[PDB]
């Protein structure tokens, strides 16, 4: 019974350890989504300003 | 014949009474906190297979 119990209690655990590594990967893909964000507004700046020379 | 009147058997049936209303009040009170779907939770869905195959 008190394995059970061990057991039962450690499953708890473990989920909670899934539901913050997935918190933690959406916050990397918030992160990841800022960066590209900057990126494309330099590549945009870029190109508008090949295009106004051509 | 004093003492009697004082403290009367009805009196003491009274207080005896009362001791057992409140025994039974504090015991339901004290298992009314120690419900363990609190700490439980959420239980299995699968309804303990999952710890069955654990242990």
């Amino acid at each position: 019974a008190g394995a059970r119990q061990a057991l039962k209690r450690r499953a708890v655990f473990m989920k909670r350890l899934n539901t913050v590594h997935n918190t933690a990967m959406n916050l990397q893909a918030q992160i990841d989504s800022i960066q590209t964000a900057t990126s494309t507004a330099e590549t945009v700046k870029a190109m508008e300003l090949g295009t106004k020379v051509v | 014949g004093e003492k009697i009147k004082t403290v009367s058997p009805e009196r003491t049936e009274r207080v005896m009474d009362s001791v057992m209303e409140q025994r039974d009040q504090i015991e339901m009170m004290t298992e009314a906190l120690s419900d363990p779907s609190l700490s439980e939770g959420i239980l299995d869905f699968e309804d303990d297979a999952a710890i069955d195959e654990q242990l």
